[PDB]
């Protein structure tokens, strides 16, 4: 197998430049015979490429010109990872962004494709401070449900488990909204069936990235 | 006054043979009487800021010596760059440069040169030949083609793609158009490669096959119904013993000639003893089938006759 | 502005037939070059089905098929399903630009699925979050079909024109939706009141989910 | 403090070109002064003294000693690995050095053959054979190892490694497969090692996955052609089948011919759904009265009931 | 246009050893794809191939057993030549030896085939003493012939050219005879017109290799 | 002691006739890898011939063919000429030696050349080399064949017994042979006596060339 991982932040105030770098196992950067891509997509713009990078007989790179003149892809050769930068950023440079491998299949080869690819990455172009979550727990015949409130943050991915992630049944983490005054706030539902109110306990665990926070709160009924 | 020496040092390679971090390249001055010396670093020519380099002189004695360091993430160096080091002295100047060290055995350039088609040389009468380069290192520019005639006559003007491929090689294409006599008679039209990556120049060679022409004989099939299952019917063409290999082949309807994505033709195969042989399919439609039965798979080739054609058809009775 | 190759934004189905996908751009790309066809299920990353024009890797079902003529090529989907929805994307290697095309994206809807009411489940304002001044009234909406879903806050038996916000639905893996909507509440403005509803609508109507702090 | 190592070599000119002689240089610096002692070893080994010379500088603290051997370009790129050893009170410390790896090297190839029909189904004892063409000329070095899908044991192979004139190796195994065991799913892995392989080199075949259709037969004569009387051409088409892997042969006086004597061809693609191939074999007087009769045989996996189809033409 | 140069001693003493350089023009010795060869051919033996080097990522050597005890073939990436050198060599070690180019002829490629060689060396091995040739001239007295004596020369080329290579019309060099004695004999004529006579003097041009013999001698139309 | 690959030291054509020679290894060479033929007019270098099996490279007269069949091989000359005549020699890799192996040779004769005599020329003692006090007389043997031929000497009307040595003769670039002859003497005996002669006997019939001192 091989496995790509991003990084970076995801916050980026308007000017300024936009780093993110993908680490990769089960293969080399530095390998011939395949080719490193940063690629994003908006719901506006779709699915567009971005860049391409890759060894031979030297280093070369080819980019999406497009936009040739704010982008930098380059590799880590001695950590196995490439990086992506891309300067003077406006909010239309909002995307996920994902990292993604180009390379042959086999035997008639030469054809290749983008057959790997990373989680993705939220970067968010504002001026806009990183806000923390407040975060409230809540009281809860057929089943029960109950889950934490996850209120007023800044740019988003927001997820969350429960009590380090055993209890996968019945679990809905429910997309965010967008205020008025912008900010995010979002929701999570956990169902148990009644029967152990007091044989199990729960503590939802709310991981905001870019404010640092981790405050993990235990639900409890009334 | 001993003419200074100038060398360059490395950072070397790891016990398994990989590139380390950085790469620092020491120049060396030594062997002198003092005075002034200045070390300046270009890469490929142009000047690089003095703050990535440090200067170190040690009198000792009567004579004088004179290192340099410069530091080079592993991607510079390995972006194939020339540093060279260049000291001045007296009015004099004097340099040493480096880069990268080649590959003992790489990849490895293939160059292919075409024959025209039968079709092309004797119905269309504007026969072309192709050469055709692949997986040469993605730099435009650098890549030279010429085409000679063996006769040193005058060739006509060709035309050249250089088209940079997804798995990071370029291939490069030149056609040229042939005089159309010239091939039938004798005639050697050579191709030469040259490129700075390669180790001697690349020179393939093309011409009209010299042998035993012996002419085709073609006969038309079908094959008997395999009835409801579909529609339509399936029909095939032997076309063999000719001599030399150059062989073109089509299917005409009502002197239609259809495109060459309807049939599968095979490439001209070898025979045990003497001859050549291909075998041709096409799959007819129903509309066809009534519209006209009648359906004609020619075979152009040299040693045809009158036309350089043969001829023939067939449909269901 | 837009992208390179064109493909058309929307495409649909019916759960037993066959459905193809039209991608067409230059030379410079798709005839001298072949085509590859991918699979995105939002949320989660491109998925690749077909490479150079025909080919299926491991992992992938033959039903998904791929042709090319000339400057255009079609992804051919037999025999559908339900997680066959998705966003489609095809794209080539184009040698003129020196650099990877996609292709603008089609959507891809399944009809024939039946009609599934949402589920309504509401909460009262925490045992926190008091203290903390102000409220929120929080209401959450699952495993609906259409994705059409309005509300209308009301509090007791007098609707709230004012202090409201929405999403507008969000898919689920199994196929369902899924929708939020959130009311700003101050606890004066809370307890100066005694009940409270949802009011959905899924296409012709459903009912509500009503809590009050009865504790 | 401990010192440090680093060695340095004399580098390539513009053109990237080795000199004649590659001069390595070992910097033991930034420490305690006294007692240093500096070995160089040869791909591990001792060296002849004669073309190793030390050397140290110091300024107050700083205490730096160099070594340097020179190589003629030969031993260098005889891909010799060159380690400096240096003893410092009582302790050792290392670098070695080698010759700088090739970026862009071609690079080896592996095929893992499919069984064919006539080996799975007529004489039943099938095989495959993953061939590697391209290693460095030097034996023992390679590890070719086969496994299931199935983690069931595998039979014992049969290797060769054999130079090639060109200058590299090729490492051939083959494989005895069960013939039932093929048919049910099972996946064979080959598995290849060798010191300049970046990564393990796996190839691994299977059984063609599909809609398995069993083939058509059309057999032939031709219209006699002038001036040979005594030599005629008998066609055959067969299409319409799947997976593409087929065998076929041509029988006289009910025996097999031998399979230099026809030319099939590769099954090819169908424009529809499907492959096909064609042969032709060539008879003659002798083989016209033994009997006028001629087989053409197709071994194919949905050929039923007995895995085979054949159909007959004469003249 | 590849081509070969051989170099070396014609002359090598029992018990010690032979030494042969062949310079490589118009491709070289690095270069991956050929391969350079050593083989020689005594009349004895027939033609006997002895080793090769080549360059592929590093520098390999293969050789026949015999010589594998006795024998090294080293590439000179300098210069651009390879060379040979044999240990011990005995009597039966006497032959011609040839350097030559194992290689493409390309398309279909990877079929190798020796395409190009060196003109041969003659490497003898005797104790004894390389000596250089008496040389006279031998007078006139069809249209006319006159003639070059090269006479008790060891070991064996002696080339001959006439006019210092400018006349190559009508001129047979013959083999060498060996008297009981064990020195080397032989003889260069050329065929002119006696209308030819008295416009030009003609020269015999002998060189003796391995004695760096060079001297000319001049062909007179003897007394009156 | 020989060759590894094994070839008939000789082979006999008549002009226009087609020869073949043949070439018998094992599998480690014949067997497993490609054959080639080399041609060798002696004195000049071995030139290729057929590589591969089959194979001509370049610039080599179609009337040369070759085949392989399991672990033998066979050069066939087709529609012979007199420039024809030569050493034929076969080689393969070997994968056992990892080695190149050589066949033992082949030499071929194109018989029913016409009978040519030769043309004796014969000089006197120099000059010089009278003063050196050793004479020697030359006979040079120019253009014969069969190609063997006797040589004796003549003092006066007698024989010659010793001071003489004789080439065994030598085939040329136009296939017909060379020789020659060498009488020592001491410069009193080529006064002592009238006339001195070379005689050369070739098949039947004897040339003889003769001359005297002083002119
Ligand atoms: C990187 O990727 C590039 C491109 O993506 C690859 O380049 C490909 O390399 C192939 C071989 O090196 C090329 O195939 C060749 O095509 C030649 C000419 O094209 C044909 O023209 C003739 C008529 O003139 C037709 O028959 C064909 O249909 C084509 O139109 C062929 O002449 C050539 O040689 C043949 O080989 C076959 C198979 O062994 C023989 O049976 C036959 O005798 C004949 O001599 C061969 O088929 C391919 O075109 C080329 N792609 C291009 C140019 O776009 C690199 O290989 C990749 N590099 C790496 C390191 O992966
Ligand atoms: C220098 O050294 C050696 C000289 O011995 C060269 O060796 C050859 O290298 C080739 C290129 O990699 C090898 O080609 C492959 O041969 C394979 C096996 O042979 C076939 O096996 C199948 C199944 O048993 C049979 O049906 C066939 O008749 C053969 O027996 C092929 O499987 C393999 O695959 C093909 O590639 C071609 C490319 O044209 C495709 O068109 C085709 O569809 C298929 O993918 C390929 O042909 C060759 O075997 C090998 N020969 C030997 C004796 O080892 C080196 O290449 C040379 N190295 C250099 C750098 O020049």
């Amino acid at each position: 197998q091989v496995q790509l991982q991003q990084s970076g932040p995801g916050l980026v105030k308007p000017s300024q430049t936009l780093s993110l770098t993908c680490g990769i196992s089960g293969d080399s950067v530095s390998s011939n015979s395949a080719a490193w891509n940063w690629l994003r997509q908006s719901p506006s713009r779709g699915l567009e490429w971005l860049g391409r990078t890759y060894y031979r007989s030297k280093w070369y790179n080819d980019y999406a010109v497009s936009m040739k003149s704010r982008i930098t892809i380059n590799p880590d050769t001695s950590r196995n990872q490439f990086s992506l930068q891309l300067n003077s950023v406006t909010p239309e440079d909002t995307a996920v962004y994902y990292c993604a491998r180009d390379g042959e299949i086999s035997y008639d080869y030469y054809y290749y494709g983008m057959d790997v690819w990373g989680r993705g990455t939220l970067v968010t172009v504002s001026s806009a401070s990183t806000k923390g979550p407040s975060v409230f727990p809540l009281a809860p015949g057929g089943t029960a449900a109950l889950g934490c409130l996850v209120k007023d943050y800044f740019p988003e991915p927001v997820t969350v488990s429960w009590n380090s992630g055993a209890l996968t049944s019945g679990v809905h983490t429910f997309p965010a909204v967008l205020q008025s005054s912008g900010l995010y706030s979002l929701s999570s539902v956990v169902t148990v069936p009644s029967s152990s109110l007091g044989t199990q306990t729960y503590i939802c665990n709310v991981n905001h990235k870019p404010s640092n926070t981790k405050v993990d709160k235990k639900v409890e009924p009334k | 006054f001993t003419p200074p020496t100038v060398k360059i040092l490395q950072s070397s390679c790891d016990g398994g043979g990989h590139f380390p971090p950085t790469i620092q390249l020491l120049c060396l001055v030594s062997g002198y009487t003092p005075g002034t010396i200045q070390i300046t670093w270009l890469e490929d020519g142009q000047v690089m800021d003095v703050d990535l380099s440090t200067a170190s002189t040690t009198q000792e004695g009567e004579l004088a010596s004179t290192q340099s360091e410069l530091t080079l993430s592993q991607k510079h160096w390995l972006s194939d760059r020339t540093y060279t080091c260049q000291v001045t002295y007296q009015g004099h100047t004097f340099e040493d440069s480096t880069k990268k060290c080649a590959d003992s055995n790489p990849r490895g350039v293939s160059a292919y040169l075409s024959r025209p088609s039968p079709f092309d040389l004797f119905i269309r009468k504007s026969p072309t030949i192709t050469c055709l380069v692949v997986d040469l290192a993605p730099s435009k520019g650098t890549v030279q083609l010429t085409w000679s005639r063996a006769s040193g006559k005058p060739v006509n003007h060709s035309t050249r793609k250089e088209e940079k491929q997804r798995n990071g090689t370029l291939t490069v294409t030149s056609t040229l158009p042939v005089g159309t006599r010239d091939w039938i008679e004798g005639e050697t039209y050579q191709c030469r490669v040259t490129h700075p990556h390669l180790p001697r120049a690349l020179m393939r060679s093309t011409t009209k096959t010299s042998g035993p022409r012996a002419a085709p004989e073609v006969y038309a099939f079908a094959t008997p119904e395999w009835p409801g299952s579909r529609d339509k019917r399936t029909l095939a063409c032997l076309i063999q013993n000719f001599m030399p290999e150059d062989i073109s082949v089509q299917w005409l309807h009502n002197e239609v000639q259809l495109p060459d994505a309807r049939h599968s033709t095979t490439q001209p195969r070898k025979t045990k003893g003497s001859g050549f042989f291909v075998f041709s399919r096409l799959e007819v439609t129903r509309a066809e089938w009534e519209q006209k039965d009648e359906f004609i798979c020619r075979a152009v080739h040299e040693a045809a006759s009158p036309s350089q054609t043969v001829q023939r058809a067939v449909s269901v009775n | 502005a837009q992208s390179v190759l064109t493909q058309p934004p929307s495409a649909s189905g019916t759960p037993g037939q066959r459905v193809t996908i039209s991608c067409s751009g230059s030379s410079s790309n798709i005839g001298n070059n072949g085509v590859n066809w991918y699979q995105q299920v939002p949320g989660k990353p491109p998925k690749l089905l077909i490479y150079y024009d025909d080919l299926l890797p491991s992992g992938v079902s033959d039903r998904f098929s791929g042709s090319k003529s000339g400057t255009s090529a079609s992804l051919a989907i037999s025999g559908l399903q339900s997680e066959d929805e998705a966003d489609y994307y095809c794209e080539a290697w184009d040698d003129s630009l020196d650099g990877v095309v996609f292709g603008g994206g089609t959507k891809l809807t399944v009809l024939g699925q039946p009609k599934a009411a949402p589920s309504v489940t509401l909460f009262p304002p925490s045992s926190e979050e008091l203290q903390a001044n102000k409220a929120t009234l929080v209401c959450l909406i699952s495993d609906f079909y259409p994705g059409a879903v309005t509300v209308a806050w009301k509090a007791d038996s007098s609707p709230v024109k004012a202090g409201v916000e929405t999403t507008t639905p969000s898919k689920q893996s199994n196929n369902k939706y899924a929708a939020s909507s959130y009311l700003s509440l101050t606890p004066e403005q809370w307890k100066s009141h005694r009940s409270y509803s949802c009011q959905v609508t899924h296409e012709g109507s459903t009912v509500e989910k009503t809590v009050a702090p009865t504790e």
